């Protein structure tokens, strides 16, 4: 593909998750400290539909890495693997769309 | 920090 600086994660996210305390704190805790196994993840971007206020989009959410060195090794090793019952697809995107949540 | 050894989030079988 091509390394840009952000890590993404899709297919392991799902609006009726993304709509709970519990649901939420999990996966952004968990998410949190396995990209902090491959290097440094400065933050993290998980849209969180208020009652189903950014629903229409929701569903693909991602991590700021630090480096693509990390970011990487780290999706290299995430893609063929299992959020919990769906093979997980990672990919890179662009820090500036981050930024902005364009979402790429 | 918590949430390292306990469930398993990239299963495949």
């Amino acid at each position: 593909g091509h390394p840009t600086e952000v890590l993404c994660l899709m297919n392991m996210v799902l609006p009726e998750e993304l709509l709970d305390d519990e649901e939420y704190e999990e996966i952004v805790e968990d998410v949190r400290d396995e990209c902090s196994k491959y290097g440094l993840v400065k933050s993290i971007e998980i849209p969180r539909p208020v009652d189903g206020v950014e629903v229409p989009g929701c569903g693909k959410i991602f991590v700021e890495f630090t480096s693509v060195f990390d970011c990487q090794k780290a999706m290299q090793g995430l893609t063929g693997r299992k959020f919990a019952n769906r093979v997980v697809v990672t990919k890179y995107c662009d820090p500036d769309s981050y930024h902005r949540r364009d979402f790429w | 920090p918590s949430k390292k050894r306990k469930r398993s989030r990239w299963n495949q079988d």
